[PDB]
RNA sequence: AGGACCGAACCGACUAAUGAAAAAUUAGCGGAUGACUUGUGGCUGGGGGUGAAAGGCCAAUCAAACCGGGAGAUAGCU
RNA sequence: CACGGUGGUCAGGUAGAGAAUACCAAGGCGCUUGAGAGAACUCGGGUGAAGGAACUAGGCAAAAUGGUGCCGUAACUUC
RNA sequence: AAUCCUUGUCGGGUAAGUUCCGACUGCACGAAUGGCGUAAUGAUGGCCAGGCUGUCUCCACCCGAGACUCAGUGAAAUU
RNA sequence: GGUCGGCUCAUCACAUCCUGGGGCUGAAGUAGGUCCCAAGGGUAUGGCGUUCGCCAUUUAAAGUGGUACGCGAGCGGGUUUAGAACGUCGUGAGACAGUCGGUCCCUAUCUGCCGUGGGCGCUGGAGAACUGAGGGGGGCUGCUCCUAGUACGAGAGGACCGGAGUGGACGCAUCACUGGUGUUCGGGUUGUCAUGCCAAUGGCACUGCCCGGUAGCUAAAUGCGGAAGAGAUAAGUGCUGAAAGCAUCUAAGCACGAAACUUGCCCCGAGAUGAGUUCUCCCUGACCCUUUAAGGGUCCUGAAGGAACGUUGAAGACGACGACGUUGAUAGGCCGGGUGUGUAAGCGCAGCGAUGCGUUGAGCUAACCGGUACUAAUGAACCGUGAGGCUUAACCU
């Protein structure tokens, strides 16, 4: 099944009648409309091409206008792609909502996660910080030794080490759906989805389930 | 801490590949006195965006 | 990391730049333009306006308070009877930077800032 | 933002009385066991209030068989039945983590008259 | 929050007055124990004549603690001072007869049914 | 009264982390009217001095100073 | 080396037992590279839920204690 | 014991003590190269407790100096 | 001409400790024994220079080895300098794998590894969205309940198979909550100096010492994860079935069969030079010249787009990535709100005064929220061109 292309509005909490506090991520998900619809014949799969939300006209470019324009559509702030099933058909122009998720229980939500920047092996990977006394010199949350002597004589490939951390693609899975307001363009589900307030978010319906 | 074999001439041109400059692209003109000078920044006689900002 | 974060440190203690931007502050209120380095121009921008936007109603409290901020007498009384006066109807935007090339001896890059009403 | 507001004022109790830090206050509360709801009271003096409109809390303070025991209210979860002021106390404080490590007679505080 | 060499108050009467948490049951590598987790405990202060006596390792069951415990709704409950229940090594219940000091709804259970009973208040 | 006590100067150098420094730093540390400390000048000379004794110290040099000489010592070794 | 050592004399104010310490006077200086940025890591500091030596060869280091007056003060003792 | 066998054996202290304290076959104590005691003293060795704590569970954040970028100056070991 | 142990980081083997699959059992059940397959993941905290070991208490389990007995250009208790002493040996200097003190340097050239850019390429150029060759991550497991006190058993005890919940450890994300921090916010307060003085303020004393605390960042906080399924198998079980009239799991054929393998989940990924696809956009001019070919040159021309500059960012070492540049909310300011602090100053009253009360939940309030062009984001200029080779085929006419 498709998915929708949100943005992250914030969290928040639902009060239950029960007594329970539900803590949800509030996804605005504005009607995600179609541009392109791929195939088997000419572009060897099945799939749809979406965008959503607005654009300058004076910032979107020339061939970004005449793709939009084809498609017979405004020109969203992207552009993104969602392989459709067997028995799934949709038209070129056609506009989905939030209203597709009505159905559904859980959702894996797809974002890009906040930029920690260079990060040390103690944030990035758990390293255990070496004493913080005890003599121990100029080494307190250095990563320690990297590799064996001579045999292998190498630092093996994927070895844990410092480097960019976050700002990049992750996708949560299986958090449960708790409320699809149609009116208000909005998706709230229970816990927290990845990136910084503002960010775009696929939801899609979950794999596993 | 330091090398084994003195490194070529060859690897050290190559290492400074990308030291060199980038010229200004290219000079702004100023519409009132006509008098060329870095974008966004005020011209020597101490004009920007045609109006004396600051006298001499 | 500094989300969201306000402020430039500009390689000072918080007591020496808090100093230096109650000097800096006085010196613009005196001279109506003055030239420093670009960022530290734009860290001016957050002390000086507010100062001005204070100036404007004008109650001993106020002045006071002006006084607390700056610390000379007379740098107040220019904020109060002829700078509060003068920006009364402008709300904010009271100062202007003016970027102008490098420092000679570090390659700074210099920038005027001055009051909008100077001329 | 805005949506997120919008979202939250229509989950807000519209009947949270007014109580300062300081003040004694009596809250009942909802509780489950078996399949029968009823109502326990929690009085003690209010320590500490964080305003922050849905996710306002209240942490009440108070002694119970010798223990002292502090319970952080959620102050418009529907698992609170009434907030109710008994005495209202005169503090120079936000905030009275002070009464932590006071007991008896040093931890009284004089009422606000008036 | 208990952990190793935790020393903990008694809640019950079974002669205790100090004891020292030696090992948080329940998992390899366990961290901590909250209310309801029953701990391995050393008894480090007696009182002349109780039940149990000074140095005697057997089981007890957290029911107060300081960090405190949450519930559903997001509240918090704390206490002044980390309490537990001595237990019986083999059978798991409580060697003391009565319990002194508020217990939680954390506590209530086919185990611990008897504590509850036992206390006060249960918050 | 005191090779008495606490403690700045002054004299030292137990722990610590860290070239400006061919032994220092900062934070603490010991003595601080005495077998104390310090200025100026004097005397003791190399198998010699001096040594509350560690082979310590004798001009950044010590199980025998430095300088010059025997001297191009000798080197079955590199 | 425009880099630690170096004997004597002078000794203001407020607080203080004080030539300690803090803030000042007289007087003298800002230490001859600056400007930005606000990653990892290093140095020197600050604070830290719950626990409180579980750290470690070792409580190393930190934390703590810290003043004047008054009450009170054990074993042992060469008194 | 400033004793190989040896973590001797018994007791104390600890949930658990190759260390510590008290006692009982001196590999190889012993009487001025002094024996055995000993109040006081010790930047002396060992052990235990109270307090205290980022020592640690398990790290988090913050403030400064470097590190990074720009301009000026401009080394070194090694090869 | 760096030798133990500890820490930090590991990685491989399988002679497997746990988990998984099976045969035999002196296997009734439960729990065991033993052998076979299996290396996916997992595989303890403490007490007493050690490794080890003993002991305490856990655990599904606390595997055995290799890696210069892995790891000191990553971080000194032990042995192994100089001081001193005991026992012992020696006439003695001294000596003893017999028994308090005692400097652990190195700014990284190359390989390697973790990140991140610049160039050129991919055959006209440009902007997007993809496919996915390949690569990496992930793969742990307890307890409880039901099935069922059923099967089994003389009883005691007590299941397989299958399902449901809730934990531990590990990982990913996140800041709504609970909290930490919060030298950029508010307040208390000691000493002192200043603003002529009072009052009120500011400086300095670790942020002077404290108490609170916004945004961010964050764990102890709270969400999610490990799978199911499929394919091909391991040991093993078989079905039909001769060679060998029988028998035989096999030689022909057919079937089942495990955390291993290939997939399925998540991430990177066309420099995948084998350089892929799809969509869209842009350029449709002159003449010289000759060593006549994918040649060189001069006028005009300059697109799509890009870069640069500026305002900048929950992006960031720098590059990069994103947003915006007046047809504008990109930043600062301003307005309103919120949050925090906790009733400002001034004035009045009460008090001999310290102080209290009123005005007054006041004043002030960072990084927040919603608005607002007041200040700054300039008209340009610069790079990028002018229809894109040859050979075959098929098509169109």
């Amino acid at each position: 099944m498709i998915g929708l292309v949100g943005k992250k509005v914030g969290m928040t909490r639902i009060f239950t009648e029960d007594g329970v506090s539900i803590p949800v991520t509030v996804i605005e998900v504005e009607a995600n409309r179609v541009t392109q619809v791929k195939d088997l014949a000419n572009d060897g799969y099945r799939a749809i091409q979406v965008t959503t939300g607005a654009k300058k006209a004076n910032r979107v470019t020339k061939p970004e206008a005449g793709h939009f324009a084809k498609a017979g559509v405004e020109a969203g702030r992207g552009l993104w792609e969602f392989r459709l099933a067997e028995g799934e058909e949709f038209t070129v122009g056609q506009s989905i909502s939030v209203e597709l998720f009505a159905d559904v229980k859980k959702v894996d939500v797809t974002g890009t996660s906040k930029g920690k920047g260079f990060a040390g092996t103690v944030k990035r990977w758990n390293f255990r910080t070496q004493d913080a006394t005890h003599g121990n010199s100029l080494s307190h949350r250095v990563p320690g030794s990297i590799g064996q002597n001579q045999t292998p004589g190498k630092v093996f490939k994927g070895k844990k080490m410092a480097g960019q951390m976050g700002n990049e693609r992750v996708t949560v899975q299986s958090l449960d759906v708790v409320r699809v307001d149609a009116e208000r363009n909005l998706l709230l589900v229970k816990g927290a989805v990845p990136g910084a307030t503002g960010s775009d978010l696929i939801v899609k319906p979950a794999v596993k389930a | 801490a330091v090398q084994q074999n003195k490194p070529t001439r060859s690897k050290r041109g190559m290492r400074r590949s990308h030291d060199a400059l980038t010229a200004v692209t290219s000079l702004s003109v100023d519409k009132t006195s006509g008098e060329k000078h870095l974008r966004h920044h005020i011209t020597a006689d101490g004009y920007y965006r045609g109006r004396k900002v600051i006298a001499k | 990391m500094r989300h969201r974060k306000s402020g430039r440190q500009l390689n000072r203690n918080s007591s020496h730049r808090q100093a230096m931007f109650r000097n800096m502050a006085g010196s613009l209120v005196r001279h109506e333009i003055i030239k420093t380095t670009l960022p530290k121009a734009k860290e001016l921008r957050r002390v000086v306006e507010p100062l001005i936007t204070l100036a404007k109603t004008d109650s001993v409290a106020n002045r006071r308070l002006a006084f607390a901020r700056t610390r000379d007498n007379e740098i107040v009384a220019k904020l109060f009877n002829e700078l509060g006066p003068r920006f009364a109807s402008r709300a904010g935007g009271y100062t202007r930077i003016l970027k102008c090339g490098f420092r000679a001896g570090d390659n700074a890059p210099m920038a005027y800032i001055e009051l909008v009403d100077r001329s | 933002s805005n949506i997120i507001k919008q979202l939250e004022q229509e989950q807000m109790k519209q009947d949270v009385p007014s109580f300062r830090p300081g003040d004694t206050v009596e809250v009942k509360v909802w509780v489950v066991e078996g399949s029968k709801k009823r109502l326990q009271a929690f009085e003690g003096v209010v320590i500490a209030i964080r305003n922050r409109g849905l996710h306002s809390a209240f942490t009440v303070r108070k002694i119970s068989n010798g223990e002292g025991v502090e319970r952080v209210f959620q102050t418009h979860s529907p698992v609170v039945d009434s907030i109710s002021v008994k005495r209202r106390g005169a503090v120079r404080k936000a905030k009275l983590y002070y009464l932590r490590e006071r007991t008896g007679k040093a931890a009284r505080i004089k009422e606000r008259l008036n | 929050m208990i952990q190793e060499q935790t020393m903990l108050n008694v809640a019950d009467n079974s002669g205790a007055r100090r004891v020292m948490c030696i090992k948080v049951l329940g998992g390899s590598h366990r961290r901590y124990a909250g209310v309801g987790d029953i701990i391995k405990i050393t008894i480090k202060e007696a009182i002349p004549r109780g039940k149990v006596k000074k140095g005697d390792v057997l089981k007890a069951v957290v029911v107060r603690t300081k960090k405190g415990v949450r519930r559903p709704d997001g509240s918090v409950i704390r206490f002044d001072g980390n309490a537990c229940v001595l237990l019986n090594n083999n059978s798991e219940q409580p060697i003391g007869t009565r319990i002194f000091g508020p217990v939680t709804r954390e506590l209530r259970s086919e185990k611990f049914m008897k504590i509850i009973s036992l206390a006060p208040e249960v918050l």
